[PDB]
RNA sequence: CCAAGUCUGGGCUAAGUGGUAAAGGAUGUGGCGCCGCGAAGACAGCCAGGAGGUUGGCUUAGAAGCAGCCAUCCUUUAAAGAGUGCGUAAUAGCUCACUGGUCGAGUGGCGCCGCGCCGAAAAUGAUGCGGGGCUUAAGCCCAGCGCCGAAGCUGCGGGUCU
RNA sequence: CUCGAUGUCGGCUCGUCGCAUCCUGGGGCUGAAGAAGGUCCCAAGGGUUGGGCUGUUCGCCCAUUAAAGCGGCACGCGAGC
RNA sequence: ACCGCUGAAAGCAUCUAAGCGGGAAGCCCGCCCCAAGAUGAGGCCUCCCACGGCGUCAAGCCGGUAAGGACCCGGGAAGAC
């Protein structure tokens, strides 16, 4: 139950959804095992079950779309923290170029539709089209760099805290 | 059902050694207690115990009553080795006949003593029932 | 290559049992059954614990060996065969049906390949 | 070579004479003690107590095994005698003084000390 | 004829700066047999004789470069192998023969006490009771001298041709001088 | 942890199913959850 | 595989349970009763104070809910927390057990069940009997339906003793 | 079942499974900083040493080691000692 | 095992049923060693051409084709034969 501002371009075939949007060129799935919901002016909920179990199913879906959307528009954004009193970065090449310690840096590179971004050395995060598929890279390179809160340090999810 | 000789021949005429009935306090109506359903010459000892450790984490008023009590025994090893065997005995009890009454934590509105007994059933051996009585449990 | 004509058929979704079940029936009475599709066909949801049974056939190797196929082709191999004996007809009876991947004449694809497809 | 009891001199003074070959020291396995190696063995004999003192748990090395040593250098080089010297967990001899020469070896698995007491290092 | 091989030459080392063992290699060109190709249908072997003269008594770089020297008309010098490399031969064990459980298969035999007793030379046992008759397990004096035995880390150092033929790193071409010797260098580690 | 019988506590630690799996998780390494 | 309905009817399984196991667990799932309310516009999100005499007794060197043994009351007022809770040296912050705006139509609770998943590790190699089977797959429960199949019983005809 | 007969302890050799795993990797836990330990979940590949004294296994002792594993198969093996 | 992302049903959370990834001396592959007698006898190249007379679907009896092979001899780290 939502809906599809400016400029979603909506086309559900076979069970897959295109959606055509500014900075949001994207092309996701959705199931053939319950009912679609477009209506060119917004959109929602089929009840391919009605029933609890798919209920949600689509129960999920809904944000899927929600998904598309907002993507598709308003790329996603994942705030990362860099917290090292020795580690450091700053973009380097088409990818990131981290460092903390070990000896051998690394570079590391955001496939056609992540991009990653060094507002500032110490701070960075990621912009890309898909909440989905950038949480996960957000995320894949916030540990890859160890966070170990044995007493405060490293890569980590923004909002977190200490130990002892 | 294998029982003993006799009442005073064999072994019968004991104390059976144990801890007393009564704990806990009053109460009218408040029907708070357990009960099972198990067959079995309730392991004396484990009994005695169990019951026992029961007052051990309460203490004072929730009708601790509870009415059991083993009063025959078993027998086994003891003479030449598997043969004509004689007897020697060991671990009185009483049949818990396929459930019944069996201890009472009764009174008002006092359930810190239900989940006691709780407790107390946790413990036991043979599974147990949780229940109340006439009412409920108030 | 190309062949007769005779048992003309194929797979895909159906349900991989009676399937089998009457390629024989006719794979008995006395009937050359070559179709094919492999992949495309069907067996019991629970893939997963799906894939396992015949894994169960996967690694099921003892010394004095064990093989266990490892493409659709076989999958159909086994049960089929399944449903005959081990005395002349039967065995010639294994000869007589035929099936394949794709196409070469006129849930079914997964275990397999899973364990070897 | 040189395990179990196979016996061997010192050439230094630690205050020996013979000592009986435990072990091959190294790791598992391993069965053999040849110069530069270090041996698990103890005194099958030594002075009137100068300071080690007959029967003595110890720690010796390699330096003299007619088992004949192949140099790298495609050459061979063996002596008539088979013994060693004794040893402070650190490595270090303790006999203060050599005796019959040796082999490079020994430098290349640390011991110098010796690698020059050594009145001639074959 | 997808590889490069020949036969032993013989072994003994010499030089170097510290000093090393190799073994000779003979083989210029044995030119080239058609070229593996599975094409448009089954493809493999083909033969437009262009042999020696008695052959008929008994009438996708590695291959590729091939296509360079087989259709050349026939032969190809062998030497990429050049200054330092890792190839790997499989030579032709060697026929030792029929053996006792002894060197066959390692294993300790008689003891002492009976490590003589005319006694000797005779593996130990088979199998348990109940466990069932036998293992296709244990070997058994299973012959040798046959083996088509090979290796790996096969590094050659050096070659000269005057009679094209290669100098190696380690002998161990397992068959004989005059033996048949197979060289490549496979899924290197040295690389 | 404890594999075979395991009973919520911080007075949140949750109850989730994995794998049909029942295995504890609160906001605690002291609470590891799992059978 | 081997003869005979991939019968029909209406439930229940989403683990291959079926194809061995107990104590012991858990908003699994499906069907039954209870306490409170949604126009004193309800449980879970969010704004805020996150009340004062409560800083009472053993031990105090520190109970002063947030060491533990006993209390568990009063209040001026929007009500209240015998302050279940992470802590530190006791004190010192948050958290509902309290409700306004923003929604708005079903939300939390125990008894009764029928099906089901953890505990449940083994020695040659693997197992429903085998191939196999996930709303006639098929299992399991309750309903009607017709076919199989003994040397048993009818038809055929002979045997034989009382 | 076997007395019209299945030759029994330990050793030797040749081993083969198994996992409750001793060494070994992977993990979560800790009253874990490091390092090293403890706790428990996943994995058997490979591997798990010389002597001593004892008929012994077991076992104690000596020097190692990552380790110096528990147990199957008539506590494997006498038509093999 | 073990760790995460995207998010239902529980309008708040959740590695989760469905969607996508992380992660082991371990499985599969890869590295050597056979090996179609795997009766599904596999591929391919390079040779050899229709001989005789007899009743038959004579797919049966003879010269053959050094295509070709063999046997016998002489020899081999090939080897009991």
């Amino acid at each position: 139950p939502i809906e599809i501002p400016a400029g979603v371009t909506v086309t559900v075939n076979g069970n897959t959804v295109t959606v055509k949007g500014p900075k949001g060129e994207l092309t996701r799935t959705f199931h053939p095992d319950m009912t679609i919901t477009v209506e060119g002016n917004v959109i929602t909920v089929t009840r391919p079950s009605d029933e609890k179990h798919h209920r949600a199913l689509h129960g999920t879906t809904r944000s899927l779309l929600a998904n598309m959307v907002e993507g598709v528009s308003k790329g996603y954004e994942k705030a990362l923290e860099l917290v090292g009193v020795g580690y450091r970065a700053s973009k380097q090449g088409k990818k990131l170029v981290l460092s903390v310690g070990y000896s051998h840096p690394v570079e590391i590179e955001p496939e056609e539709g992540l991009e990653i971004e060094v507002p500032s050395q110490t701070k960075i995060i990621v912009k890309g089209a898909d909440k989905q598929r950038v949480g996960e890279l957000a995320a894949n390179i916030r540990a890859v760099r160890p966070p170990e809160p044995y007493k405060g340090k490293g890569i980590r999810y923004e909002g977190e805290l200490v130990r002892l | 059902s294998i029982k003993p000789t006799r009442r005073e021949y064999i072994s019968g005429i004991p104390g059976k050694g144990i801890a007393q009935f009564k704990m806990g306090n009053n109460t009218y109506p408040a029907q708070v207690e357990n009960v099972v359903e198990k067959p079995v010459q309730i392991r004396h000892n484990a009994l005695e115990a169990a019951r026992n450790a029961a007052n051990r984490f309460v203490q004072n008023s929730g009708k601790f009553r509870i009415r059991k009590f083993p009063f025959h025994v078993i027998r086994e090893q003891d003479g030449d080795g598997m043969r004509a065997p004689f007897g020697k005995s060991v671990g009185t009890a009483a049949r818990s006949h396929g459930a019944n009454h069996d201890f009472i934590a009764w009174v008002n509105p006092d359930p810190a003593v239900e989940f006691a007994w709780r407790r107390a059933y946790m413990k036991v051996t043979p599974t147990v029932n949780i229940d109340s009585s006439p009412a409920g449990n108030a | 290559a190309e062949f007769d004509a005779d048992v003309i058929v194929d797979a895909r979704d159906c349900i991989m049992g009676r399937v089998a079940s009457q390629v024989a029936e006719q794979a008995l009475d006395g009937e050359t059954v070559a179709v094919v599709n492999a992949e495309r066909a069907v067996i019991t949801g629970r893939e997963e614990q799906i894939v396992e049974k015949y894994e169960k056939r996967v690694d099921i190797g003892n010394d004095n060996g064990y093989f266990y196929p490892k493409r659709p082709d076989g999958i159909f191999k086994r049960t089929i065969r399944g449903m005959l004996p081990k005395k002349q007809r039967g065995r010639e009876a294994f000869e007589s049906v035929r099936v394949y991947l794709g196409n070469p004449y006129d849930t079914l694809g997964e275990i397999s390949e899973t364990l070897g497809a | 070579m040189i395990q179990q009891e196979s016996r061997l001199k010192v050439a230094d003074n630690s205050g020996a004479r013979e000592v009986l070959v435990i072990k091959v020291l190294g790791g598992s396995g391993r069965r053999y003690a040849n110069i530069g190696d270090v041996v698990v063995a103890t005194v099958k004999d030594a002075t009137p107590g100068g300071v080690v003192k007959k029967g003595q748990v110890v720690k010796a090395v390699v330096v003299r095994t007619k088992r004949g040593v192949r140099r790298p250098d495609g050459s061979y080089i063996r002596f008539d005698e088979n013994a060693c010297v004794i040893i402070r967990d650190d490595k270090s001899p303790r006999g203060t003084r050599i005796f019959g020469p040796v082999a490079r070896e020994l430098r290349d698995k640390d011991f110098m000390k010796i690698i020059s007491l050594a009145p001639e290092v074959i | 004829v997808q590889g490069f091989a020949g036969y032993k030459a013989g072994m003994t080392p010499r030089e170097g700066m510290e000093t090393v063992p190799v073994t000779v290699i003979e083989t210029p060109p044995m030119r080239a047999v058609a070229l593996r190709a599975y094409e448009q249908r089954p493809l493999t072997e083909v033969w437009t004789d262009e042999f020696h003269s008695e052959l008929d008594r008994t009438l996708s770089d590695r291959l590729d470069h091939a296509l360079d020297i087989v259709e050349d008309g026939g032969e190809h010098a062998m030497n990429i192998f050049r200054a330092g490399e890792y190839a790997d031969v499989a030579g032709v064990t060697k026929g030792k023969g029929t053996q006792g459980p002894v060197k066959r298969w390692g294993v300790q035999k008689r003891k002492g006490k009976h490590a003589r007793q005319g006694w000797r030379r005779r593996i130990g046992n088979l199998g348990p009771w109940n466990p069932s008759r036998v293992r296709s397990t244990v070997p058994q004096q299973g012959q040798t001298g046959y083996h088509q035995r090979t290796e790996l880390n096969k590094r050659l150092i050096d070659i000269g041709e005057g009679g094209p033929y290669t100098l190696v790193k380690g002998s161990v071409p397992g068959p004989d001088k005059r033996l048949v010797p197979f060289f490549r260098a496979v899924r290197p580690n040295d690389q | 942890k404890v594999r075979s019988s395991v009973k919520k506590m911080c007075d949140n630690c949750k109850v989730v199913r994995r794998h049909g799996r029942v295995l504890v998780i609160c906001s605690n390494v002291k609470h590891k959850q799992r059978q």
